[PDB]
DNA sequence: GCATCCGTGAGTCGAGGAAGCACAATTTAACACTTTTGTCAAG
DNA sequence: CTTGACAAAAGTGTTAAATTGTGCTATACTGGGAGCCGTCACGGATGC
């Protein structure tokens, strides 16, 4: 279906026939032989094994794929300049790289069957399939046909692992580490088992006891507080959808008009009070309290500006602070701002 | 947005644009002398997935023979459509016939039709009709205890294929080193092996069979067809708005009112881009802007709970899919997987 | 011309707020110590 | 304005927990699941 992404994907993966026992073994053997051939090529030419595999993969995948192409063509020519005995490993590498593509493409139904069992846990059906496909790609890399086990027995481990790790890493807006995700899942299981056995919702004490050593009611509660998903700001309230959560949440970052005015009123009053001080006493207090440059200066730094020793600055500031205290008492025009 | 601006400039229908944009059909950007069903392939032509596969990789089919039976054809013999390969199976295309998995290998010792049985975990290491000196390997296996070798000199004959592969290709025998490798693409006259003694006589994909020491050229073309917005952006970058306007103006003199009505609609969009100074390819996004965080806040409510906007969830989906596509491209994943990831990335942006 | 399809539009305030483990790698916490800073009394 | 004790007040440097990221399981497993459903206007576009 053009409209349905899932139906379109299923149709595409249904165009590749399933592999028989003989077909699967040859593909796995070719992949295994190619990797061994690539390793030998690196030894013979001294090139990085990763670079050799990337050059081989680029040649197989063709020009329909976007190291620039010229460097690939240069390494390709160098490999092709090897003698026949060494060109044989290059041919094996190309055949193995092609086999890797066909072995992967033939097991795309396996991921879909496994992935359909993980829906409803935070990731969509197509997202589960793509994560599973990544485990399937990893399985082809590590699968060993010498053991005579079928591919699905070993691949099902990687497909499930990739899907589960994807859920632990992408299912929540605020990501919780995988280990903490495991703790949350285990706690939910324990509560569910206790709930079905006590005929009621267990308390944190029961859950902590069932979890095991190192768990108490406080830890059970903190873990449950950790696992709370954020609520949407656009959730409707009421039968008619014209009100939302965001309409009821005040902004408490920006200062209010009343807060801004009292800050500016205080600055004006403090400026007038600092007028009664001497020319240098006002500078000392304004420098030490961060009223000039925005940041507090120290006695030594203040002395550096004025060339006086640290001790003297402390005394002169204290006298000025005493002066201001006397002025405030005789006026009481600055106590309301505190 | 009906009528689409992208479709109007490129002259693509609403359905045609959707098929390309969401990876349902290919659009030809360079035919490369490709012929489809006896007709040359032309630029801007829409190809279905089967047509693209036939053009880009060729025609081939595998027919599974029933167990025990022996095919009526030899390995490497050309067949014609309708010919019976095995006693009960008839091919549907002409090409080289190849044994897939020979179940029994019948060697002929000279002094003697000794036979050996082939198992799925075993592979034959010699071609049909080969003289084997006493000692040479014949059938390989995982365990050397079951490995098959030749006691004396003889001729190796392969029988009882698991299936028959019919491939439309040209087979080029060789003796010395081949100058090409598997997956390479060649054109007529290109050297294949033996210093020009063997050369390609047809387009196709070259694959070297070391067991049969021949070079097969699977007849196919190096056509340039693409899907998605990468193809559309390629067409939108190639547009010459000056040239398009002149052609549209000439068609504005057509007697038919529908033709002039359509030409006016196209030229109104063309005129808009010409006058404003915008580029048509800017309608395809390469970088997606991200809204400032304070306009999509994640705030802590008076109770300590967190509230967030829907845009964060939509951004996370696009970022997750974008990152996954990069990983898949780095892994060299098959085209089917990549197409699904690209189709999901487009939907996430939408 | 012609149906058939899709897309856009349809009053205002108010009140209702499901693996598990192993191990490596990174980060956080707790010491330790030295190095400012702030006072002090003098002087 | 100094001038020397002083004491926290702070910072720098290791170290060890505590937290977090990552790889790995080998019987065989191979194409999803939920709508379902009482309105009426218009353009405007295409199927031709």
């Amino acid at each position: 279906s053009t409209s349905d992404p899932v139906r379109q994907y299923l149709h595409e993966i249904g165009q590749v026939p399933l592999l028989t026992l003989e077909e699967e073994v040859e593909l796995a053997r070719k992949v295994e032989e190619g990797m061994e051939a690539i390793k030998k090529l690196s030894e013979i030419t001294g090139l990085d094994p990763d670079l050799i595999r990337e050059v081989v993969r680029a040649k197989i995948l063709g020009s329909a794929r976007v190291l620039d192409p010229k460097t690939v063509e240069e390494i390709d020519q160098k490999l092709k300049s090897l003698p026949k005995e060494h060109k044989r490993y290059l041919h094996i590498a190309r055949e193995g790289e092609a086999a890797r593509q066909h072995l992967i493409e033939a097991n795309l139904r396996l991921v879909v069957s496994i992935a359909k069992k993980y829906t409803g846990r935070g990731l969509s059906f197509l997202d589960l399939i793509q994560e599973g496909n990544q485990g399937l790609i990893r399985a082809v890399e590590k699968f060993e046909y010498k053991r005579r086990f079928k591919f699905s027995t070993y691949a099902t481990w990687w497909i499930r692992q990739a899907i589960n790790r994807a859920i632990a890493d992408q299912a929540r807006t605020i990501r919780i580490p995988v280990h903490m995700v495991e703790t949350i899942n285990k706690l939910s299981r324990t509560a569910r088992q206790l709930q079905q056995e006590l005929g009621r919702e267990p308390t944190y004490e029961e859950i902590a006891e069932a979890m095991g050593p190192g768990w108490d009611a406080k830890r059970v509660e903190e873990t449950l507080k950790i696992a709370q998903e954020p609520v949407s700001l656009e959730t409707p309230i009421g039968d008619e959808k014209d009100s939302f959560y965001g309409d009821f949440i005040p902004d408490e970052h920006l200062p209010s008009p009343v807060d801004a005015a009292t800050q500016s009123l205080l600055s004006e009053e403090l400026e007038k009070a600092l007028s009664k001080l001497s020319e240098r006493e006002a500078m000392v207090l304004k420098l030490r309290k961060g009223l000039i440059d925005g940041r507090e200066h120290t006695l030594e730094e203040v002395g550096a500006f004025f060339g006086v020793t640290r001790e003297r600055i402390r005394q002169i500031e204290n006298k000025a602070l005493r002066k201001l205290k006397y002025h405030e008492s005789r006026t009481r025009k600055l106590r309301d701002f505190l | 947005d009906v009528p689409s601006k992208i479709g109007t400039l490129l002259d693509l229908s609403a359905t045609e644009l959707e098929q390309v944009l969401y990876f349902s059909k290919y659009i030809v950007l360079d035919p490369k002398g490709a012929i489809l069903n006896g007709v040359p392939v032309e630029k801007r032509q829409l190809l279905t997935d089967e047509e693209y596969r036939e053009l880009r990789y060729g025609k081939q089919e595998t027919y599974p023979l029933p167990p025990g039976v022996d095919a009526l054809v030899k390995d490497g013999e050309e067949v014609v459509k309708g010919q019976e390969l095995a006693p009960g199976v008839v091919s549907r295309l002409d090409g080289v016939a190849l044994y897939r998995f020979p179940r029994r290998v019948r060697v002929e010792y000279v002094k003697e039709p000794k036979d050996y049985r082939v198992q799925p975990h075993m592979n034959v290491v010699v071609p049909e009709g080969a003289r084997v000196e006493a000692g040479d390997k014949i059938v390989a296996a995982i365990d050397p205890e079951e490995e098959v070798i030749a006691e004396a000199e003889g001729v190796v004959h392969l029988h009882e294929p698991a299936s028959i592969l019919v491939v439309k290709a040209r087979v080029y025998p060789f003796e010395d080193d081949v100058e090409v490798s598997t997956g390479d693409r060649v054109a007529p006259g290109d050297v294949l092996a033996d210093g020009g003694k063997v050369k390609s006589d047809v387009y196709g994909r070259v694959e070297v069979d070391l067991v049969r020491n021949v070079v097969r050229v699977v007849e196919s073309y190096d056509i340039d067809a693409r899907m998605g917005a990468e193809a559309i952006q390629q067409l939108l970058k190639e547009l010459d708005l000056e040239a398009l306007e002149k052609e549209l103006l000439e068609e504005m003199k057509h007697p038919s009112r529908a033709r002039r009505a359509k030409a006016r609609k196209r030229l109104e969009v063309v005129r808009a881009f010409l006058d404003s100074g915008n580029r048509p390819e800017w309608m395809i996004l390469e970088a997606v802007p991200v809204l400032p965080p304070d306009l999509r806040p994640m705030v802590q409510v008076d109770g300590g709970r967190f509230a967030t906007s829907d845009l964060n969830d939509l951004y996370r989906r696009l970022i997750n899919r974008n990152n996954r596509l990069k990983k898949l491209l780095a892994q060299g994943a098959p085209e089917i997987i990549i197409r699904n990831e690209k189709r999901m990335l487009q939907e996430a942006v939408d």
